[PDB]
């Protein structure tokens, strides 16, 4: 959630 | 042997759609800025993200214009001049996609279910490689359940047999293609598929942890992201692995799982290592090039562990950009994450933020008093305690996310570089300090131990050693008359 | 439904061969004690001890005289005549033929391997109970474990249908043979096969637990051997169970089995009942009519809980038959037993014991001030608790080891059919005490409860509770966006209506 | 061990 997850 | 350099490079379709090396506006980071000498640094370029389609197929976003799509890639494989060993793998999945309620979720549960989908769906993968030019494939999903697994592991074994016969017909010997797979970094999502790790990673040649995002804005307080070792001032977790379906006894999982413990990157990295059959060496470190931002903090202890009002929902959930002298996060409108280049400017500037470092986790993060403002990341400074570590425990490597976010000088990724590298370069005396270290042994990871054989007919008190079958027994409780193995009062405690 | 009320009668080769009534010093317990008026009191009398052969096959020890073997079985026989509804069963087994160092364990281990083996073997327990004039078998194999589990379970489903075929067969439908075995009352032996329960029970009329021995010389601190409820004071014990088999996460099996804990003979019960498939009804209570005896106990609580320097080893090894007053042990050569008939003389000879008793507990034990000594047994007035315990939960009776070491009067018999069938006997006051309770909770005992339907595509936070396929499902931690029975954030927590 | 065990 916001970046690679 | 080398270890891997694995740089992520996400592009999102808008900036695909309108490409250009020459507006920073509308692409941030452009191919041009991977120089000769960066491309030297890396061994893998993971391009990212592409999708699983409705058509159980892997494919690249339907908004995709196929042919900026093919140049951009085009220009990252030119980078293969410039290094022999360097390789440009395509990643498919990420959390938009992939995530229990992500757009696409059902297509990776489906493309998994059956003997005919997982074949259509492997033969999709090796198919796109060689048509766009890529030299492996690496899957992000984000993350594959319980149920999923079986189906997730027979597509993996599918994949890797049309990568090593796709190998061979190409004479790709010397550079052959890859499979690679980014896996959970933290307990709670690794508790999905953790029983079945093993089977998981035999087909691969790296699984990448993601062990980042350790802490986050839906946490209850502020903390390190990507912590190597425990603070014990920090938040503490429930052990979600205990709770995995492992089949072991109470004993078992409960000297393999602590609970609470630190949720840090040896945490991880010790799990995996803990489950038997699975390599050090296909165990690569993820590391980030982004810190993470938490508002309304507590002052006190450089605003570390403190309770914070930072939404923690996705997307932001307003137009307020309150992380000061950060425009790459009006730009992207959220004010929670930002890359090392533009954190670095933060620095530069004036902006009121203070870098404080601590030396357990091994670690920096900023905080601004002023607006009471937390800032967790990593630099150049926390990677050579990860180096260190990633050299100690033999690991396969290093991962980031994401190259876009160095500074313009590369200096993260030189770092990494440098630090296995460099001939002159030298960690024999580095410090790796106190912090927690994750206390947990499970079968993978045993102690070398010696003991008396086993004698059959012999009954043995409790806290009897014994060798048998390879590995040293200890009887739980007293007047044992039962083989290891076959008495379930034995546990398996040493090896050899 | 009438309790079952299960006397052993446990008769050594030896006592069988010369085999007489007139002579105490001989057979210290001949059928003859056994009058009318207790045969009626017993609807079961398990004679013990046949044994599996070399050829894996049920069998007498081979050093018994079949002739005078006969003999005994007919008095024993005889005693139906005097109750219609009592059956004289024959038990295969015990712990000299059948543990683990055992003389004879390898013939169960092998007699239960295959098919072929197994046929052989239950043919050969029907036939020998036929034979001899038995109405059932028993089995008492202390205790399979393991890889033998499952050629057990298929053992005993063989020998069911032969026993059924046979009631056909003699048209034996007003007393139908029966197949029980003697189970272990103590989480360490339980553990061996624990598991699988209710495939055990399954083809069983009863599985007669052996809840006494819950202490012994083996252990450091001296105990009460059938405590039916816990003693804060006493020792505790690691809870062996969460060792077994079973594939349950760390929460179900911490659940299920709180530990340390108290070895008792609620908990015992309540660890069978915890397992799905395993009816209260099958399950029989045993109770000891003998003390264990403890030696060189330390005073200040009657010699509960102190250390002692008592042998443990098998068999008692010194000569010193320190038990004072006990003639039988010196007959017998070992101080560490004694039948509940001889603890009544020795309380008789005035030899400086003190009876006393623990209301925790509910069980009385002997302390010898001067020699330093500690008895731990049953009585009557212990025998009123548990067998108000066994009509509270609905268990299928009571069964004892062993009806020879009654006294002369077959008391502690007639104590136990009182409280469950005589009219002038009311126990619905009788008060349960505050002793310890086990309480574990086994996905195969769940409460009743209720939830609101999980919601696909929701995101619950930690603790939330939903209904979903028959169960009620709590979430370990947060931001859960998995159903129910996948993952791992869902614990299994009741059952719904 | 003793009695029934």
């Amino acid at each position: 959630r916001x970046s690679h997850x | 042997t080398r270890k891997a350099v694995i740089g992520y490079y996400f592009i999102p379709t808008n900036q695909i759609n309108n490409y250009t090396e020459t507006d920073t506006s509308v692409v941030p980071f452009p191919v041009s800025n991977i120089t000769p000498a960066k491309a030297k640094q890396l061994t893998h370029i993971n391009f990212s993200f592409l999708d699983i389609n409705s058509n159980l197929e892997c494919a690249w976003d339907p908004a995709t214009n196929d042919a900026k799509a093919r140049d951009v890639v085009n220009r990252l494989t030119a980078l293969k001049a410039h290094n022999p060993s360097l390789r440009i793998m395509f990643s498919i999945g990420g959390w938009y996609y992939s995530n229990d309620l992500g757009v696409s979720h059902a297509n990776y549960v489906n493309a998994v279910k059956t003997p005919a989908s997982r074949t259509k769906f492997a033969q999709s993968c090796v198919r796109i490689m060689k048509d766009y030019g890529f030299d492996g494939v690496d899957i992000d999903w984000e993350y594959p359940q319980a149920a999923e697994v079986d189906g997730f592991i027979a597509a993996l074994q599918e994949i890797r047999t049309l990568l090593n016969q796709q190998t061979i017909t190409d004479g790709r010997q010397a550079l052959p293609y890859q499979l690679t797979i980014a896996g959970a970094g933290g307990a709670f999502f690794l508790s999905r598929y953790y029983s079945k790790l093993a089977q998981i990673v035999a087909p691969l040649d790296y699984i990448n942890l993601m062990t980042y995002d350790l802490a986050g804005p839906w946490e209850k307080v502020t903390n390190h992201q990507a912590a190597l070792f425990g603070d014990a001032a920090g938040p503490t977790f429930y052990n979600a692995l205990r709770e995995a379906n492992l089949g072991w006894s109470w004993e078992e999982l409960t000297r393999a799982f602590p609970s609470p413990f630190s949720l840090t990157v040896d945490a991880a990295v010790q799990q995996h290592l803990m489950m038997e059959g699975v390599p050090s060496a296909k165990i690569v470190m993820g590391v980030p090039f982004y810190g993470r931002a938490f508002k309304g903090v507590s002052g006190g202890n450089g605003g570390q562990y403190s309770s914070h009002s930072t939404p923690g929902e996705d997307p932001y959930p307003s137009t307020d950009y309150w992380l000061v002298g950060c425009e790459e996060c009006v730009r992207d409108k959220d004010p929670r994450i930002a890359s090392y280049r533009q954190l670095e400017q933060m620095l530069q500037g004036n902006y009121g933020y203070q870098r404080l470092w601590n030396d357990k986790t091994k670690t920096p993060y900023l905080y601004h008093a002023q607006n009471g403002l937390f800032v967790t990341y990593d630099d150049a400074e926390s990677f050579k305690y990860k180096a260190k570590y990633i050299k100690q425990q033999q690991l396969g490597g290093v991962m980031f996310w994401h190259l876009g976010q160095d500074n313009r000088n590369g200096d993260l990724l030189a770092a990494l570089d440098r630090y296995f590298n460099a001939a002159d370069y030298d960690d024999s005396q580095l410090d790796m300090g106190t912090g927690l270290r994750y206390t947990g042994v499970g079968p993978g990871n045993l102690p070398i131990m010696t003991a008396p054989a086993y004698v059959p007919g012999t009954t043995y008190a409790q806290g009897a050693l014994v060798s048998y079958q390879g590995y040293v027994w200890q009887t739980k409780w007293g007047y044992i008359t039962s083989a290891p193995g076959s008495d379930s009062a034995w546990l398996k405690v040493g090896r050899v």
